[PDB]
């Protein structure tokens, strides 16, 4: 019958929403029940979701961000719920977390090692599949811790492979690891510094010693890549140090010469580069500022324009006093002055044919 | 950080699953609460599992149990056939009293059923959205997760593949005589595996996986213990036959072994050919002769023959597909399947210009049937074409009769 079935969902869902109401009425007398029932009596079906949000439920599939949320699934073994063999050993009756991430990193590296340890010891598995399970495993573990916190912020032999793929893969994640530049330099230094010490801790010096009693190829391999972190990790540290109405601001334009009087007394792409960016924010800034008065407005336009290059010839001599840069600044800046000629030359002639 | 508050919704939960309402599941989770406490606030155990055996009804009923059996409040939850647990592993680095336990505490209520169904159930089946989903809410980290789940996936195939006196004379003879033909048979898989198809190279992967699926099984078979101390005591029929045998397992799994983890490592790269486009294979192919020559220095006319003959047939499948699915875009695609196979012949007679250095029937007669079935029609459709241009200037007075000898001709 359906009846077994249907009370004993209920009761486990009056066990694990926890909502003393009849609410079950509430929701469950629309689509609920009679999609529940096409779910026990169809085959293929082999997954249901319940949330609850609180005290409310849904049952569904798909997860909202809401907070305090709960997630119940439900999976009948069987295609459908048998009147002579019990119902009550539901071979999946799972209650979860809210957060999904989470829950699997503690999935893995609390409740789920028991079934790589304990059916290793009894039969089936004696053979390369317990090393490949192990190993696999451990990859299992690696990919849940790093792609969660990254993103937001004998037997001799078979424990060496363990842990020199580890480093394997770790070193992948480390090679892909070397206001946008400010930004970008800034995050450089934090990220790269934070690995470092995740490479000079104390559990890695003693995987780094325990692998070396093997001594065979990898470590000169990571003794080159460590090479490769410090000396990127402290140049980045260095030039973080070093970085730390446009009528009435360009005096800051003197501090901007005088940061490149300052610093290059680094690197020169990086240099034409930076220069690119305070030519988009020039852009920036002229297009924020838009038939008489716009003549007046492309005056002004022209005359900031006119005192920025005036300090890259000032900036040009006093480096003269103490090349392909000039024609990056063409470039963008003379594609935006051509720009504007046209069109406020237009307006010129709009105007003298007004006088008509 | 209150004790006996969780203890007490884990009896509830515990009851409410198992049906043991207050006595010994509330005892069982009282007793030692040294560690109970020691879980929920402190550090070490990140759960206390609960698994209750059973030993009576074989825990069929699941209503409610005696506690005659042994329950085991222990740190790890284990995977026997007799068991069902229940884990409340905490999703808090510091247990706070606070938050409610079924928003952190997930139930361990597992099948009596062993480690086939519900891991891959509770790994691969039923996780499918939320990381989609998260899949879709922002992430750039969309790279190697899907082969990840096609791990998973792989998981759930190996789980599948491989979970699933006159009266003392008769029982010998019951129990031998079928499984040492089963065994003798066995020995037999080389055979019939070459046949005449065009297959596929990762189709050789699969049947050395099967026979290590079925070596593992009849091994642990053998390893019903009472017929092989049966065996033992009546050595003084089959015991010739069983040490004859034993020695060919040996040798044939000795050698299934080194081959499969082998065969292994040339996955990762002959993998981008078998489903991408005609011009990733030409830069595929140094990087799969580093992986063949690398291994042909160890360990061979099965593996010359089924690799050879198998690959190329996977290259003739790739080409002839991608190019059925007009002019210019299929001599285009000819002339690129043409320095394929090129290219591929060039490299596997440097091949063998190196391997007689250092210390091809298949080829010739699929590639050379397939390049002369591409030079004969590339050379139609060039034809074809340069005589294309004619083909709008109808208003010349000695062009109309013309294309249609043309047109006979074409069609």
């Amino acid at each position: 019958v359906k009846d077994i079935r249907f009370d004993y969902i209920r009761d486990r869902v009056c066990s694990c929403l926890k909502v003393p109401d009849s609410a079950y009425d509430k929701l469950v007398s629309g689509d609920g029940r009679t999609s529940l029932v096409q779910f026990m009596e169809e085959a293929h079906t082999k997954r249901l979701l319940i949330m609850l949000d609180g005290k409310d439920l849904s049952a569904t599939v798909k997860p909202p961000p809401k907070f305090k949320k709960k997630t119940v699934y439900f999976l009948k073994l069987q295609e459908t719920k048998l009147d002579n063999d019990n119902i009550k050993k539901l071979v999946i009756h799972g209650e979860i977390s809210e957060n999904p991430l989470e829950t699997l990193a503690a999935i893995s590296q609390d409740v789920f090692m028991p079934v790589l340890t304990a059916p290793a010891n009894q039969q089936g598995w004696p053979d390369v599949v317990a090393k490949e399970v192990t190993e696999n495993l451990h990859k299992f573990v690696s990919n849940v811790f790093v792609t969660i916190g990254q993103m937001k912020g004998q037997d001799k032999i078979h424990i060496l492979e363990s842990a020199i793929v580890t480093w394997t893969k770790q070193i992948k994640n480390v090679l892909k690891a070397d206001l946008t530049e400010l930004n970008f330099w800034s995050e450089r230094a934090a990220n790269l510094n934070s690995i470092h010490e995740q490479l000079t801790s104390e559990k890695t010096q003693k995987v780094v010693k325990v692998l070396e009693l093997a001594k065979s190829t990898y470590y000169p391999a990571f003794q080159r890549l460590f090479r490769e972190v410090e000396a990127a990790q402290q140049e980045a540290n260095d030039n973080v140090k070093f970085l730390k109405l446009v009528d009435l601001f360009k005096p800051i334009m003197h501090t901007l010469m005088l940061i490149w009087k300052h610093s290059k007394s680094s690197s020169t792409r990086f240099v034409t580069l930076m220069q690119e960016i305070c030519n988009d924010l020039i852009m920036q800034a002229c297009k924020y500022v838009p038939s008489e008065a716009v003549d007046k407005l492309r005056m002004t336009l022209r005359v900031l324009g006119t005192f920025k290059n005036y300090y890259f010839e000032y900036r040009a001599l006093s480096m003269q006093d103490t090349k392909f840069q000039n024609n990056s600044l063409f470039a963008r800046l003379d594609s935006f002055l051509e720009r504007c000629h046209d069109m406020m030359d237009l307006m010129s002639t709009c105007m003298q044919f007004n006088r008509l | 950080m209150a004790l006996d508050n969780r203890h007490r919704l884990i009896v509830g939960k515990l009851a409410e699953a198992f049906g043991l309402p207050e006595n010994v599941i509330e005892k069982t989770l009282t007793q030692d609460k040294q560690a109970v406490n020691s879980f929920f606030t402190p550090a070490g155990p990140p759960s206390l599992v609960f698994v209750y055996q059973v030993k009576e009804d074989k825990l069929k009923d699941g209503s409610v149990g005696p506690v005659d059996n042994k329950p085991t409040l222990h740190r790890i939850g284990p995977h026997e056939r007799i068991h069902n647990s229940v884990y409340f592993t905490r999703l808090n680095p510091k247990g706070i009293n606070e938050k409610t336990l079924e928003a952190d505490m997930g139930s361990g209520e597992l099948s009596v059923l062993w480690a086939l169904e519900n891991f891959k159930a509770i790994v691969s089946d039923l996780y499918l959205p939320i990381m989609q989903e998260q899949q879709q809410w922002g992430k750039m980290s969309t790279e190697y997760l899907e082969d990840f789940l096609s791990s998973t996936a792989k998981f759930g195939s190996m789980l599948t593949e491989a979970v699933a006196d006159d009266d003392t004379l008769q029982e010998m003879e019951e129990c031998l005589t079928e499984w040492c033909r089963e065994a003798e048979l066995l020995l037999n898989q080389t055979n019939k595996i070459k046949d005449g198809e065009e297959r596929g190279p990762d189709t050789e992967l699969e049947y050395w996986r099967t026979r290590m699926s079925n070596f593992n099984s009849i091994t642990e078979h053998l390893k019903k213990e009472c017929k092989l101390v049966l065996g033992i005591c009546s050595h003084a029929k089959a015991y010739l036959r069983w040490r004859g045998l034993d020695v060919q397992i040996t040798d044939a799994a000795n050698e299934s072994k080194d081959n499969v983890k082998y065969l292994a490592t040339l996955e990762k790269s002959m993998e981008p050919m078998y489903q991408g486009r005609v011009t990733d294979i030409t830069e595929s192919l140094p990087a799969l002769m580093t992986n063949v020559r690398m291994m042909y220095t160890i360990a061979t006319a099965e593996h010359m023959t089924r690799l050879f003959t198998k690959i190329t047939n996977q290259l003739v499948r790739r080409c002839k597909e991608q190019i059925m699915e007009d002019k210019v875009t299929l001599i285009g695609n000819m002339k690129v399947s043409v320095e394929l196979a090129n290219v591929y012949r060039q490299q596997y007679r440097l091949a063998k210009e190196t391997l007689a250095a250092q210390p091809e029937q298949a080829i010739f007669l699929k590639f050379d049937l397939s390049s002369k079935a591409l030079h004969k029609l590339i050379d139609m459709f060039t034809t074809i074409h340069q005589f294309s241009s004619l083909e709008q200037h109808t208003h010349i007075e000695g062009l109309d009769t013309m294309l249609k000898s043309l047109n006979n001709i074409i069609d």
